[PDB]
DNA sequence: GCCTTGACCTTCCCCTTGCTGGAAGGTTTAACCTGTGTGCAGTCTGACGCGGCG
């Protein structure tokens, strides 16, 4: 209901076929977070599971 | 104190969200830091469960795979 | 706050003291300020602006 | 897209090289209109209604 | 003594940043000098210009030389455009005309064909051949240095140097690391010799324990030392003149470079002076300074000197074009190029008379009669003349929200409409489906659908078979087959889409 | 999406590059009525990637009909416009610079590693005293400030034979030559002998921060930048609204000014010119 | 003429007046403030003022 | 010599020149490096010849002849 | 429903006079003139660090 773009078009498109369901990914303003550490000289990641 | 301990804390991001996150990242990533992400805005942020409510009985789940890899 | 000449006396904000601080400034329509005062330890200071 | 490239290949009917720019009234408003003020260059043309 | 006092006030400067304070307290260090600083540092440069173009005479290896470059650009015949402008052109102390330049460039090729001939007379350095020399150099002397062009005479002694030089450290690359070698010994015993490995004995005549240990890296060494020789067979004079030459007009460039420099330091406050005045709020005080400060160094690196007049003002508008340029094509990320800019000048100052004899703002015709020129430029240029708004410009009353919050995405979808486009395709293939197998699959990849790319009438046929027009008649009969009102119904709303 | 834990550390120039997909060379975005972005100026589509959906800047590909293709022509690769987001952009520098927090926040963290005062390092870096690299001769040392005056008295002292200068580089290849281990193995025993307040506090800091500096990998190296990195256009835009006017996101500017001089130093680089007027457009990049 | 018709419409001093009811034109028009220029600001001010 | 200078000479103007001689209609004139077309009396009269020709009535290409038969 | 079969149309690029006008992009003038600033900013302030300084 306000950053995940995949997770509300598959639900709009899923409760119109009355489907209650999720399918979570991750934000935009975080990745835009860590774009904007980046450019101030940063090794800034993710450990794989 | 309080709010140093707020400051003075063993993650960084929670302590990086509301009061100097400057100093507070600085003399993070010349430490070779890294949180292994048990806060509940550290769980926030990524929009993951929380470790908590209904959801720690999943983390426990999610604990013992940490062990279980 | 008009123009003219204006004086005060703060409460002891070194309160170890606890001891009147009298200081007294001027305000034109234009141009510099000016600032006089006593000190705790029995001497005048002075600055512009 | 081929699909309404594949509809309007069966009704065969297209759209010019112009559009609309219809001014409209917003959601949930209704009502009456009392005047009208339209306002043009010096030096072109005032049109029919103008 | 101004250093004495930047002394004291850089050992308390109040944590000051600022460094319009320290270039400018700086560059008040060094006062003004001129009216004979301009012409006495004149003088040194054309003097250090002197000694080298004095030092480039007598030419043993630089072999193609000015003669050379005047027959390549007479080589079809003609030309008296500028690259003759520069060349030998004694000034009587400017296009060139034919029999002029052909007798110029003669009573030199006289000199060297009586010159050449004296270098073998007994030695390189003969009593007569060095006559010879200085004679061909008084030659030139009399004569002004040659162009730009020259600059590759000068780089055909460097490239040669360069790499010379580099194979003598090359040679030390692979003498000096590996092995222990002298270096009291080495440098005399090395300029002895100059021509034979003969050094190579005599160095070693101490015995020398590590000089026994000469092997494994030998068949490198002495073939590092056959790329000099074979350089030295190239060249055909061994070097020690050249090396003459070459500091002579080394020291005669840093003259001209250092003399040149006090000139810089000379003028600043002008260039200041300007910058200020035009700093009215164009772009920023410093690099408009530094403009103006490669405005002084083109302006001293060319000067005539002979006209008489003061340095200065030569200089004045060269550097008011160098910045009254960068001020125009900067200043903007919107690039408008300059053209446009003087318009927009010119426009507003016939648009302040305007506003004096109307008493009132301008009208488009007006000035485009006094101007003489039409009115969709006009229009154009006022619809280009304005400037960016700042994405976080504070629009509330107080610091409500900025302009951020008021704008759209007016950009990628409608999930309405992409579910709707979803449901086109799906009743669109169940529709397919429901026609025949070949006209349905032919058309799914006629118009390109369940695919990448889009075939075409032929391409499809001859893929199928050969026909054409029954292809376009399978295309009518699928439309019929589609027209059938009671199928329409799953795009009948999409009739509307 | 998924992921275990978070990590940082300080960035090499050679990971800043290998994030990037090409380097910028002119300040410039678009014309002024074919609202088109140029090459290497600001909106370039060839490092950042296309403009819209699959298309080039001229027009020759097309609706993803030729994928991983490039219209040589401007030279954009053929891709969505979602990578607006992503693709950062690098640049690289003549002089490196010095990362204003690294020092300029309380205390230093680089400064206070050299026990250094930061007023001296000031005086440094906006070029108002020279210092030591290192001692060649047994006269002077490192870590020595000097004036030009006073650097000047030593020369014609010595002439050749130290190692001295004003700038960031001189801090560069200082830094790079210290070593961590022996002077905390020292630190650490030092520590005993007036084991006081203030000695043992700054040993212990000193000695803390050198194992950090060690275990976590990190490196002093590090600390400045011969490099810099560009922000994707997107979240930095330009853009119209319905009167016709453009907005600009104000770094831009903040952008724009400085690439400018970087080169204004490549000409003046090609001349060996005062190295006085060099210094302003040194400290005329530290300030930008 | 800038100088002026900025004051005059881009001041934080010039509002758009209130069309409700007569006395609103009349307090509106008789308000005294102490912000803005030569004045003071909340968080900079106290109780005694 | 000066581009304008040889165009008012022969009343016509620098891309009526360039015209002709990207018509292969006249002697090549050479440049210099700043790029000034080096015109030449030579040029000067093929230009008249080339000039007077059309008016005349001597298309682009006899004309052209023309000036190759003043060549000859 | 497989084949042409001939013969007709519409579009789109490219070409043939004699130039013309426009846009963007370059380089030099000798009478001169030599250290800003320019309007800030009205001093919020208590807790807390730390630099110098005794
Ligand atoms: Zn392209």
């Amino acid at each position: 209901k306000s950053d995940d773009v995949n997770g509300r078009t598959k639900m709009y498109k899923n409760i119109v076929d009355g489907n209650h369901q999720m399918e979570p990914g991750m934000p935009e303003s975080f990745n835009v977070l860590l774009k904007e550490i980046r450019s101030l000289g940063i090794n800034i990641e993710l450990e794989d599971e | 104190g309080i709010t140093k301990a707020s400051l003075a804390t063993e993650s960084f991001i929670s302590a990086a969200s509301f009061q100097e996150t400057t100093r507070v990242l600085t003399e993070a990533a010349v430490a070779g830091k890294r949180d292994e992400l048990r806060g509940l805005k550290e769980n926030v942020i990524v929009g993951r469960l929380i470790p908590a409510g209904t959801g720690y009985a999943y983390h426990q789940d999610r604990m013992r795979r940490r062990a279980a890899g | 706050r008009s123009p003219g000449v204006f004086f005060d006396s703060d409460k002891g904000k070194t309160h170890s003291s606890g001891k009147v601080l009298y200081n007294a400034r001027i305000i034109p329509y234009r141009g510099s300020w000016l600032d006089f005062e006593f000190d705790p330890k029995d001497n005048l200071f002075v600055r512009i602006d | 897209t081929p699909e309404e490239k594949l509809l309007r290949a069966i009704f065969g009917e297209k759209a010019s090289d112009v559009k609309d720019s219809s001014l409209r009234v917003p959601n949930g408003v209704s009502g009456t209109v009392i005047d009208v003020q339209v306002f043009t260059r010096d030096g072109v043309e005032k049109d029919k209604r103008a | 003594a101004a250093a004495q006092v930047l002394s004291s006030v850089e050992s308390e400067i109040g944590r000051t940043t600022d460094p319009v304070r320290m270039y400018m307290r700086e560059m008040g260090t060094v006062e003004l000098l001129t009216r004979e600083g301009e012409i006495d540092i004149a003088k040194r440069i054309e003097d250090g210009i002197n000694q080298v173009q004095c030092s480039v005479a007598e030419y043993p290896e630089a072999i193609t030389y000015l003669l050379e470059q005047y027959d390549r650009v007479e080589a079809e015949e003609a030309r008296l455009s500028d690259l003759i402008t520069g060349f030998v052109d004694p000034n009587a102390e400017n296009s060139i005309d034919p029999e002029l330049a052909r007798e110029k460039f003669a009573e030199l090729r006289a000199q060297y064909v009586v010159t050449r001939d004296t270098i073998k007379a007994k030695g390189r350095s003969h009593a007569t051949a060095q006559e010879e020399i200085l004679k061909l150099s008084e030659v030139f002397k009399q004569f002004r240095l040659v162009p730009k062009q020259f600059d590759y005479l000068v780089n055909s002694m460097r490239v040669m140097m360069d790499r010379v030089r580099t194979q003598e450290r090359l040679i030390m690359k692979l003498c000096v690391e590996q092995c222990k070698m002298p270096k009291k010994n080495f440098i005399t015993l090395f300029t002895g010799n100059e021509t034979s490995d003969t050094w190579f004995n005599a160095a070693i005549a101490m015995n020398k324990p590590w000089s026994e240990k000469l092997h494994d890296v030998s068949e490198e060494v002495h073939r590092a030392l056959q790329k000099l020789q074979q350089i030295e067979e190239e060249t055909g004079l061994t070097i020690e003149q050249v090396k003459d030459i070459n500091r002579r007009m080394s020291i005669g460039e840093a003259k001209a470079r250092r003399a040149k420099k006090e000139m810089v330091e000379a003028n600043l406050r002008l260039v200041i002076s300007i910058a200020k005045k035009y700093t009215n709020r164009g772009l920023q005080f410093l690099d408009l300074i530094q403009e103006g400060n490669i405005g002084l160094m083109k302006a001293v690196d060319k000067f005539e000197y002979r006209r008489g007049y003061k340095f200065s003002t030569y200089a004045t508008w060269w550097i008011r074009q160098a910045i009254t340029r960068s001020i125009a094509d900067q200043a903007r990320t919107i690039r408008i190029p300059v053209h446009m800019i003087e318009t927009i000048n010119k426009l507003n100052r016939i648009s302040r008379q305007m506003l004096q004899e109307m008493g009132r703002e301008p009208t488009p015709e007006e000035l485009a009669e006094r101007m003489l020129m039409p009115e969709d430029k006009i229009r154009k240029v006022l619809k280009i003349a304005k400037e960016p708004i700042s994405m976080e410009t504070p629009i509330g009353d107080d610091e409500d929200s900025h302009l951020g919050d008021f704008i759209e995405d007016t950009t990628l979808e409608l999930p309405l409409d992409s579910a709707t486009t979803e449901s086109l395709r799906a009743a669109t293939h169940d529709v397919l489906a429901g026609l025949t197998a070949r006209e349905a699959k032919v058309l799914r990849m006629r118009f390109g659908i369940d695919m990448n790319t889009d075939y075409t009438l032929e391409e499809v046929g001859k893929q199928f078979d050969v026909t054409r027009e029954r292809i376009r008649q399978i295309e009518a009969k699928a439309l019929r087959k589609l027209r059938h009102p009671s199928r329409s119904e799953v795009l009948r709303s999409f009739l509307d889409d | 999406e998924e992921f275990d834990a978070i990590k940082i550390a300080l960035a090499s120039p050679d990971m800043i590059r290998s994030w990037s997909f090409g380097e910028v060379k002119k300040p410039e975005t678009i014309n002024y009525r074919t609202f088109k972005p140029e090459r290497d100026g600001l909106f370039c589509a060839r490092i950042f990637g296309p403009v819209k959906d699959y298309e080039c800047l001229c027009g020759k590909y097309k609706r993803l009909k030729h994928r991983g293709v490039i219209c040589e022509k401007c030279g954009v690769e053929v891709t969505q416009t979602k990578v607006r987001r992503e693709r950062m952009g690098h640049i690289e520098l003549a002089s490196p610079t010095a990362h204003i927090w690294f020092l300029k926040s309380l205390p230093s963290r680089i400064g206070l590693l050299l026990d250094m005062p930061l007023r001296d390092i000031e005086r440094v870096l906006y070029f108002e005293s020279y210092v030591v690299i290192e001692g060649g001769m047994t006269n002077l040392e490192r870590q020595q400030i000097l004036t030009e005056e006073q650097y000047l008295d030593a020369l014609e002292e010595f002439g050749d034979e130290f190692d001295a200068k004003m700038g960031a580089e001189a801090i560069q290849a200082l830094l790079k030559s210290m070593d961590l281990e022996q002077e905390c193995e020292q630190l650490r025993e030092e520590l005993n002998e007036t084991n006081s307040e203030t000695k043992r506090k700054k040993l212990t800091k000193r000695i803390k921060l050198l194992e950090a500096f060690v275990q976590s990998g990190n490196k002093p190296e590090w600390m400045i930048l011969t490099v810099l990195p560009v922000l994707p256009p997107d979240l930095r835009p330009l853009v119209p609204l319905d009167g016709g006017r453009f907005a600009t996101s104000d770094l831009n500017d903040l952008y724009r000014r400085v690439i400018n001089r970087n080169n204004r130093l490549k000409r003046l680089l090609d001349l060996a010119a005062p190295d006085i007027i060099v210094r302003n457009e040194k400290r005329m990049l530290q300030e930008a | 003429s800038a100088a002026v018709k900025e004051f005059f419409g881009s001041s934080q001093l010039s509002q758009f007046m209130d069309q409700n009811n007569p006395l609103s034109e009349i307090t509106h028009k008789r308000r005294i403030s102490a912000l803005g220029p030569g004045g003071l600001t909340r968080e900079r001010a106290g109780f005694e003022v | 010599m000066n581009i304008s200078d040889v165009a008012k000479i022969t009343g016509l103007t620098s891309k009526a020149i360039r015209f002709y001689e990207e018509k292969g209609l006249v002697t090549p004139p050479m440049r210099s490096e700043n790029g000034y077309r080096t015109y030449t009396q030579q040029h000067l009269n093929e230009l008249t010849l080339l000039r007077q020709a059309r008016q005349v009535g001597f298309n682009l290409e006899e004309s052209g002849e023309l000036v190759n038969l003043f060549n000859d």
